[PDB]
RNA sequence: GAACUCGCUGUGAAGAUGCAGUGUACCCGCGGCAAGACGGAAA
RNA sequence: GUGAAGAGGGAAACAACCCAGACCGCCAGCUAAGGUCCCAAAGUCAUGGUUAAGUGGGAAACGCGGAAGAUGUAACGGGGCUAAACCAUGCACCGAAGCUGCGGCAGCGACGCUUAUGCGUUGUUGGGUAGGGGAGCGUUCUGUAAGCCUGCGAAGGUGUGCUGUGAGGCAUGCUGGAGGUAUCAGAAGUGCGAAUGCUGACAUAAGUAACGAUAAAGCGGGUGAAAAGCCC
RNA sequence: CCCGGCGAGGGGAGUGAAAAAGAACCUGAAACCGUGUACGUACAAGCAGUGGGAGCACGCUUAGGCGUGUGACUGCGUACC
């Protein structure tokens, strides 16, 4: 802290106004190392829990011929789903092109599956290829 | 029904004004004016002015009935003070409420 | 139920007359202190004057015990940069003074003590002018 | 010759209990003008004891 | 069940924050005495 | 993330001053001395509650002695007679009966005298 | 026309129709209880006692309400010893309506 | 630090306005001595 | 052994003198030391004796003498006690937080049902410095949270009542006029009473010194509501 | 519009939802200075409190001795680090 060390102790003191904080935090990353085995075990446990809780729905394929948000809304209404997370394999332009607009509806790939999204979202919609891809990924 | 008059930022001490006010509280207005006008305190002129304004407002906006005016509440409270170097000057607020009953 | 407390206005106090002639001064002083304190009465509380008015007469002929007529002496200091009074002189002048001093010593010190002491009426002579209150003369 | 304690409000009130002013209560009404004036003084209109004064 | 998982008992301890009053046990001298 | 202590200090001062009412000026207005006033008052209340039993025991003893003296019997002898007669009435009951109804206390002391020797 | 009796170990002088405070007891509100333990009966002529536990006295007690006493704060502090604790406390109490005195 | 701030005897970190006993004193201001005043200072 | 690190009762006031180790509460009792004339609660109790001097109620060696206590009684705590002093014995009473009677709270050993336990209980502990261990309350933010309350009233301040063994929590009148946020997890710039600690405000001595070279001021008129310090 | 000194300031009316937003201008506790209300005190001594507690006014149960505001009086009691 800018100031003066001349004796009036010193102006730059923690007990005086406009004084530096003695226990000043410093910029250090808070990231913590997560083992691959721990991640795989957590994924397996959560996936096993979801199936027994009837909170996981598996479909042969979820796709839309054209990137129409209204059509996707109708399709979701038909399935009586409002807050669901779609998980698939290869990215599709028509489906991926409309994903950000709906905050409760989002599409993700198996490669970058995020456990927090799985836990938070009420239901997850799998795919015929996606289930095989994820089970092979975990093994 | 009463009429309130408060003069703020008086240029006098908060004690001497209180000493002057103590002699007029509870006294009939008719004799209060006469007794206050014949004192030896410079703060008395401020009290006379504020009381005159109060009675003028009461008679202009409400029934005068000057004979039947009685002072019920009156008090002086220290006001704003500013710090300087030669010290703080002392200011006061003077409040008077007058009701016919 | 809460403990009974005597109300000052509800206290019924009578007049008692006692003669100190030919009596042990210590015993009679203690008896007068007890009667003034009201501790004799069952309805006694150490917060109000539950005692009875006491009148003392013929204090001139108080019986001295032992050789304390001259040996015993009281010293009082006016509070200056001391006053001497012999027992014989004070006895000849006003025995009521020594009687009051003894009674005050008996009673607890404090404003309540002074209020209780106010009930004492000591007279040097046998006759008294309080007969108008039909005082009850008790010999003890 | 220096202070060692902190007097409370009671001392300030008691010491200030004797500085209270008092009312003269001696106003007199002039016989001619019929206006209240202080005893042994001169009226603003210029009258005193019922006779004429300078009245400047 | 949206978010209710909690750590097992004994796994997590709040620790000791000395120098905070007298009800927290050690609160003076920093534990090093005088 | 810095936090502000205003709310906690405000609540503490409010609660402590609430119990500190009527302590002759500064003690009831200044927190520094109000804390000492309240803690000392609590300790005094505790010790006085402890000593209240003894004080009321003394009061009852004095009242019973007065009643016995009025009836014409020493307090110690009266207590001895009451206890040797297989009587477990508490001193509070004795005081209550003495102060309220004199005839009952006179009868009780007469019975104690009868069963005294 | 009063009576003297103890139930929770505390002697109580209770007259007919007078509500008194007793220590907490495992007594239901909907049923009356009998206090066969008596020590003194007050009437025109008091019933003297030669021995305690007089069988001639029958007392009916009907609990009408339950609750705790006034909150009391106990503080234990020592000067200069840095020792200070404070704790509130209250005690359960019961009220019984007494009707009828057996002579 | 706050005082509803008296004198003696005894106790007291050892000469106590605040502890125990005793005694004095209606409440409150004004001009002086400074005997106290552990405030400076004075071997 | 006590203080260290234990409060209480008695000795006038006490930490080393005597009794006695405080979980809390109840207008109950019984005791230890210490007392039973008042102050101040209990025997002015009973029996065998000394005291003439207030020695008691301060004093060694030596045969009532030896033997003086001081700001004011001041070496019974004051009175006074010729026993209300003292030596011996007897029955009593007062007497603490010590014990018992009742109610309640938390832990620790032992068991019979029983399980991620509550009972029947059986005994005990609960004074505490340094120190150690265990169990909890309050606040910011993050996901919860595009949920919930909210201009029919949120925070912040303020008064009341209730509740918990506690830090606290709950509902409510009032200025207030725009945000607050359940439960569960994650980090503190996390809880203030002192360091001649710092910043802003204020009481204080008090309406008390003093108004500063002891060259000295006035009278009539004018302006100004108000003139002896302005102008003539 | 009025008082006030053509000052300052205040009052009424009006604008403004609020002027309880008036330019010394969001919300406005405490230290500090008061008014009105109920209580106590001018013969009583000491960390100024506590326990008990008659009295003095109010809401109450529409008395049933309940609480709130103060405490005449007394036992006890030498602040914090």
């Amino acid at each position: 802290v800018t100031g003066s060390g001349k004796k009036p102790g010193s102006i730059k003191s923690p007990i005086w106004r406009s004084g530096g904080v003695t226990f000043a935090a410093r910029p250090q990353d808070h990231s913590q190392k997560v083992n691959k085995k721990m991640y795989r075990g957590a994924l397996k446990s959560i996936l096993s829990e979801l199936v027994r809780q009837d909170r996981l729905i598996v479909v042969e394929k979820f796709s839309v011929e054209a990137p129409k948000t209204k059509l996707l809304a109708q399709k979701l209404k038909d399935m009586a789903l409002e807050d669901v997370l779609i998980i698939t394999g290869e990215l599709d332009e028509n489906l991926f092109l409309a994903a950000r607009n709906l905050h409760k509806v989002d599409v993700r790939d198996a490669t970058g599956i995020d456990p927090v999204s799985l836990i938070a979202f009420d239901k997850v919609v799998m795919t015929a290829d996606a289930v095989k891809q994820v089970e092979e990924m975990l093994a | 029904m009463e009429t309130i008059a408060k003069h703020r930022h008086a240029r006098s001490s908060a004690q001497k004004v209180r000493l002057v006010a103590d002699l007029i509280r509870g006294k009939k207005v008719s004799q209060a004016l006469d007794i206050l006008t014949y004192t030896n305190k410079k703060a008395a002129v401020l009290v006379k002015k504020v009381l005159e304004s109060a009675i003028a407002n009461a008679e202009h906006n409400d029934g005068a009935d000057i004979d039947d005016l009685k002072v019920t509440k009156i008090f002086v409270d220290e006001g704003p003070s500013m710090k300087r170097i030669m010290i703080l000057k002392r200011t006061s607020h003077i409040t008077v409420v007058v009701s016919d009953r | 139920m809460k403990t009974f407390t005597a109300k000052p206005e509800t206290v019924k106090r009578d007049w008692y007359v006692v003669d100190a002639t030919g009596k042990t001064l210590g015993r009679l002083a203690t008896e007068l202190a007890r009667r003034l304190r009201g501790k004799h009465k069952a309805e006694y509380t150490p917060h109000v004057d539950t005692g009875d008015y006491i009148i003392v007469l013929n204090a001139d002929k108080v019986a001295v015990t032992g050789n304390k007529r001259t040996d015993k002496v009281y010293y009082h200091h006016t509070g200056h940069i001391i006053k001497q009074a012999t027992f014989e002189e004070m006895i000849a002048r006003r025995p009521e003074r020594v009687i009051e001093i003894a009674v005050k010593g008996m009673l607890p010190k404090g404003p309540l003590g002074r209020a209780m002491f106010r009930k004492l009426k000591v007279y040097a002579g046998n006759e008294h002018n309080h007969a108008a209150q039909q005082p009850q003369v008790l010999d003890i | 010759a220096v202070q060692q304690n902190k007097p409370t409000r009671s001392k300030r009130g008691m010491r200030r209990s004797h500085d209270a002013l008092t009312a003269v209560t001696s106003l007199s009404v002039d016989k001619t003008s019929g206006e209240k004036h202080l005893r042994h003084h001169i009226t603003a209109d210029g009258y005193y004891r019922g006779r004429k004064v300078i009245a400047k | 069940r949206l978010n209710t998982l909690s750590p097992a008992e004994g796994s997590k301890k709040a620790g000791k924050r000395l120098g905070r009053g007298i009800g927290s046990g050690l609160g003076k001298t920093g534990g090093r005495g005088h | 993330a810095r936090v502000k202590r205003g709310v906690i200090a405000r609540a503490r001062h409010k609660k402590i001053l609430k119990q500190a009412k009527g302590y002759y000026g500064a003690r009831s207005r200044v927190y520094r001395v109000a804390f000492q006033a309240v803690i000392k008052a609590g300790q005094y209340a505790y010790r006085d509650r402890r000593q209240r039993k003894r004080q009321f025991r003394q009061l009852w003893i004095a009242r019973i002695n007065a009643a016995a003296r009025q009836n014409g019997i020493s307090y110690s002898k009266f207590i001895n007679g009451l206890k040797k007669a297989s009587v477990e009435i508490d001193r509070k009951i004795l005081a209550d009966i003495a102060v309220f109804d004199k005839v009952a206390f006179t009868a009780l002391v007469e019975k104690a005298k009868a069963a005294l020797a | 026309m009063y009576a003297v009796f103890q139930s929770g170990g505390k002697q109580h002088r209770v007259s007919e129709g007078q509500t008194v405070r007793l220590e907490k007891l495992d007594i239901a509100t909907g049923e009356t209880v009998e206090f066969a333990e008596v020590l003194m009966i007050a009437n025109g002529e008091e019933v003297k006692i030669g021995v305690p536990f007089v069988d001639g006295g029958v007392i009916k007690a009907e609990v009408v309400a339950h609750g705790r006493g006034e909150k009391v704060k106990i503080v234990k502090f020592r000067r200069r010893k840095h020792y200070r604790k404070q704790q509130g406390h209250r005690q359960w109490f019961t009220d019984v309506k007494i009707t009828g005195i057996s002579a």
